[PDB]
């Protein structure tokens, strides 16, 4: 498309992608399965108060993408907001 | 005008003086001549309330000196101004028709910040161009 | 010298790249010819391509001195954002110019920048730095051009626009008013020089915009300046006394080493010949005893750039884990030299960040001498991330209350929204947080008072009866005209209500983001998503589409919807409830389709909208949404054939006759019978799989509340308009909870749009090209 008819489907496509998205079950199985072995992303933060879906990204890697993360051998990181502040800023400890 | 404390709680308690003199007894030992003291200039002095006089003048409404304001009290123990309380209370409005300017607060307060304002724009900018002619020409030729 | 250089055309070859990296021990995987994966070339490659451009440079006339008292200072790289590096079967083009030719009390420093381009496209530019020794005067060929850094001036009074309007080189272009907001200025600058202290020709010529406030940047101003025979910049001084750099690097309290435990040493190597036949650097003050003993050398020096692609190696193999593409930029400079055969060690450490990519500083030195032999530092990108944002439920009395406390940027986005929630509803969302109340009464009284209470008369909501359509009714009923005071009502606090829960978690993950982008810590391109709540925090701090005030505005009339939608009794309460089943806590064969297939019998025996409205983990978590006795047979159907326990049909194939659709009919009829029999404020009754969701009476994200969308399509369209979508910032990169593909603008994407929406806006964009 051209570029300022890009912004038009853009934002079209956004608001009917909001709207009809709490009358529209989430599908949060199925975009793991797109952070995780589409992009093959070595961290994930949650950002919130508390890690309730950086849990159930574990529980996820744990569960399908044991042998996947070996073979790769790449290292996840499943870092939350709430409790893992200290490699999230990379202010470790002076040791 | 507001933020004075108990200036005019003070100053309009002694209006009861003309409704008193008659009801009680002090009528042949005092008389009241309340003045109603106007807009004063003060010495000369840096007030904020001499500088915005000369645009409260604009519109037709004078402000007084502390010797045209002293020889208007005096002009009210003149011996006929005198004999006139002696019948009644007698109330002397030397304000200068300053009554009739309606937002008078807002009015002087809009003096003030005119007045302030462009001594900011006029001094803040008397130094910004100070500053910007010895980077140009230099801090090495500002012996003059 | 100012026109620019072309260096001809170029290419690369798998022979130039293997004898490159054998010469400095770049021994990366990328770069070696493996089968299935195309060859990558270094960075360090750059400064063989261009090397035609890049060293015409100091051969003018009227760039004069020797190349025998020739220093080569610094070199650094740079790549384009959105480049990939240079492939096997690549072919190039530089273009090289000139930008500073300044002398000094000792001889003349020549800065030569060259770009790199692959089939019209820019991919990386190389800058470096010369220095003809000597002691000269020729200043009329003297010059200096810059593009200046990005300074951010605000106007906090009336003086500061009148300041700058006397200004002569401040060209408003657009009349606006400038009071209480910033202007950020683009300036680009170019000098001629007299006599090394006071200049020629002066001329800045820059811009100078504004961000207003429906998420926009205008041009609001113009700087030109063409002076000359001044003797400094005022534009320049200007805005380094009034207004503060934007877009620097970030540097941490304390450093990290990098490779503890390890020492990294890299020896020069016995000859200079080969390196000087793998990159055409063939000057003899490196090969040739007689001109570096005439060049008054120690020695026959190791190449400088020699020093800088075996320090790039180590970068590349402890900073970035062996991979090219994390290294997007690294300079050296080249202080003090080295001689073949001699021992070296470097020092790699973690010093800040910039735009998500780590700053790694490097420092080699001679192991023997002790003295400083390279200092530069690396850009290396970040792993490749993701950044979830949480949705409701769980939500903590005082939550972003720490970080409120101690980030300037992180109370900025709070106190922004407070003052809105104050001013427009008539209560403090920083008071919620703080501490949640029980009730909450917002008060009309004075005439700020009136105009709060029509922001609650003027916001409408739609549902359907029994029978009928659409009402488009006050969402708040009780409040009308004589109306002095509306109280807000929780039993377990007011973190516990949708409508203050929603602009709180918004809140506090948009200020949590805000810390961290404001350190540096955020990638460029990592994708993002939100579980129910939280795709409105992604996409209002990756996406940047609604600003603050606006964010809060759509997330509390969200959670406004989302409670009206549902016909309360005499109480608080309703028959539509939310449970959260487990298919492996009990009945272990069970899977995503053995469970979607039994929630489909009791959504076609016996009705009553019962549907799974987020699938969270595989076999583990699914939280299902219907209504009480419908939601109460799925908590007791599932959770009986443990106990009595007949394992379901497919356990290893269904039998070849269709009893499942009605053997297990009778079984969910036999408690469908006695849900009746239970009273209508029907109890939870968590049995062994089934956790009992509590404060939840509304079906979100099921279809019940389909109806209620198209007055809150109609209110995010005035909230979000057209001009503040960015394209770029989601195109590949959001991925939603609608359609669990990332967001792509593709004739194909719109049809997973269509057949889980029917809605006509896309309906009548998807029949055209």
């Amino acid at each position: 498309m051209r570029p300022e008819v890009e912004q038009e489907l853009s934002h079209v496509l956004l608001t009917e992608l909001l709207a009809y998205q709490f009358a529209s079950p989430v599908r949060w199985i199925e975009t793991q399965d797109v952070f995780l072995k589409d992009y093959n992303t070595e961290r994930v933060v949650e950002i919130g108060p508390s890690p309730t879906l950086a849990g159930m990204a574990s529980r996820t890697i744990k569960a399908k993408y044991e042998s996947y993360d070996a073979a790769l051998s790449l290292q996840r990181q499943v870092l939350c907001y709430a409790k893992d502040t200290k490699e999230i800023y990379y202010t470790p400890d002076p040791a | 005008f507001g933020s004075d404390g108990l200036y005019s709680e003070s100053k309009l308690g002694l209006e009861t003086l003309f409704n008193r003199w008659y009801s009680e007894s002090w009528s042949e030992q005092l008389t009241v001549c309340g003045a109603i003291i106007g807009w004063t200039r003060g010495t000369g002095l840096m007030s904020g309330n001499n500088i915005i006089a000369e645009g409260l003048e604009k519109l037709g409404v004078r402000t007084f000196s502390q010797k045209e304001m002293a020889f208007n009290i005096l002009g009210l123990m003149t011996p006929e101004l005198t004999e006139m309380c002696q019948n009644g209370p007698v109330v002397a409005d030397l304000n200068g028709g300053l009554q009739f300017i309606e937002n008078l607060r807002e009015y002087t307060a809009q003096l003030r910040n005119e007045i302030y304002e462009t001594s900011e724009v006029r001094r803040a900018v008397s130094i910004e161009t100070g500053i910007e002619t010895r980077v140009v020409n230099g801090e090495n030729a500002d012996a003059p | 010298a100012n026109k620019p250089i072309s260096g001809g055309e170029a290419s690369v070859s798998s022979q130039a790249i293997a004898e490159f990296t054998h010469a400095v021990g770049n021994s990366c995987e990328d770069f070696v010819p493996r089968a299935g994966r195309p060859q990558l070339a270094p960075m360090d490659f750059a400064i063989v391509l261009g090397w035609k451009a890049i060293m015409k440079a100091i051969f003018p006339k009227t760039v004069d001195g020797d190349i025998l008292k020739l220093v080569h200072l610094s070199n650094g790289y740079k790549m384009f954002p959105g480049a990939d590096p240079l492939k096997k079967g690549d072919v190039v083009s530089t273009v090289a110019h000139i930008r500073s030719v300044v002398n000094g009390e000792t001889g003349k420093t020549v800065e030569v920048v060259g770009v790199i381009s692959r089939d019209g496209k820019p991919v990386l530019e190389v800058n470096s730095q010369f220095f003809y020794r000597g002691k000269y005067q020729d200043f009329g060929n003297s010059f200096k051009k810059t593009t200046e850094t990005p300074v951010q001036v605000a106007f906090k009074s009336a003086k500061d626009i009148a300041v700058l309007k006397s200004k002569e080189w401040f060209h408003l272009e657009k009349d606006i008013d400038l009071l209480n907001q910033t202007l950020t200025f683009r300036c680009e600058s170019y000098v001629k020089f007299k006599s090394s202290t006071v200049f020629a020709s002066v001329k800045t010529t820059g811009q100078a915009l504004l961000e207003l406030p429906s998420k926009e940047i205008i041009q609001v101003a113009e700087i030109n300046y063409e002076s000359g025979s001044s003797y400094g910049n005022p534009v320049l001084d200007y805005l380094t006394r009034h207004g503060s750099t934007i877009e620097q690097p970030i540097m941490f309290e304390n450093a990290i080493p990098l490779a503890q435990g390890t020492e990294l040493t890299s020896k020069a190597p016995g000859t200079n010949e080969t390196y000087a036949a793998v990159s055409g650097d063939y000057n003899p003050i490196h090969v040739n005893k007689v001109f570096a003993s005439y060049a008054n050398l120690p020695g026959t020096i190791t190449h400088g750039m020699y020093s800088s692609a075996a320090v790039r190696a180590l970068v590349e193999q402890w900073a970035a884990q062996n991979v090219a593409t994390r290294v997007r930029a690294f300079k050296a400079d080249f202080v003090g030299m080295v001689l073949p055969n001699d021992e070296l060690v470097t020092h790699l450490e973690h010093v800040g960040m910039i735009n998500g990519r780590k700053i790694i500083k490097v420092e080699t030195k001679k192991v023997e001498t002790e003295e400083v032999v390279l200092i530069g530092e690396a850009e290396i990108e970040q792993p490749v991330s993701t950044f979830v944002f949480t949705g409701q439920g769980s939500q903590e009395q005082g939550m972003g209350m720490d970080l409120y406390n101690s980030s300037e940027v992180a109370k900025s986005v709070w106190d922004r929204a407070d003052v809105h929630f104050i001013n427009n509803y008539g209560f403090s969302i920083l008071d919620i947080v703080k501490n949640n109340p029980t009730e909450l009464t917002v008060h009309f009284g004075g005439a700020k008072g009136r105009s709060i209470r029509n922001n609650y008369i003027s916001m409408m909501f739609e549902t359907v009866a029994a029978d009928g359509q659409l009402k488009s009714e006050k969402i708040f009923k009780e409040i009308n005209e004589d109306t002095i005071s509306f109280t807000f009502k929780s039993p377990t606090g007011l973190l516990s209500a949708t409508q203050f829960t929603q602009p709180a978690l918004t809140l506090m993950e948009k200020a949590s983001f805000e810390d961290m982008k404001s350190k540096g810590l955020v990638p460029s391109e990592s994708m993002f998503a939100g579980h129910s709540l939280g795709e409105y925090s992604a996409l209002t701090s990756l996406g940047d589409v609604m600003p603050i005030e606006s964010l809060v505005d759509v997330v509390f009339y969200r959670g406004m919807t989302m409670q009206v939608a549902v016909p309360r009794d005499e109480q608080g309460r309703s028959n539509y409830g939310m449970i959260a089943v487990n298919p492996s806590r009990v009945s272990s064969t069970f899977n995503d389709s053995a469970l979607r297939f039994v929630v489909e019998h009791i959504a076609q025996q016996t009705g009553w909208l019962l549907e799974i409205v987020n699938y969270n983990v595989e076999n583990t978590q699914y939280v299902a949404a219907g209504d009480l006795r419908g939601l109460d047979t799925l908590s007791n159907v599932l959770n009986v054939f443990k106990i009595q326990k007949i394992d379901i049909v497919k356990l290893q194939e269904t039998i070849s006759l269709d009893e499942v659709k009605v053997h297990l009919s009778e079984i969910v009829d036999e408690v469908s019978k006695k849900s009746s029999s239970k009273p209508q404020p029907i109890d939870l009754e968590r049995g062994f799989a089934c956790i009992p969701l509590k404060g939840i009476s509304v079906p979100f994200h099921s279809s019940y509340l389909r109806s209620g969308v198209k007055p809150f399509q109609t209110f995010l369209c005035k909230k979000i308009p057209k001009s503040a979508v960015k394209p770029a910032n989601l195109i590949g990169k959001y991925i939603p909870n609608l359609t669990a593909k990332p967001f792509q603008l593709t004739k194909e994407y719109f049809e997973d749009v269509y057949e889980l929406t029917k809605s006509e806006k896309i309906k009548h964009i998807l029949d055209h090209w």
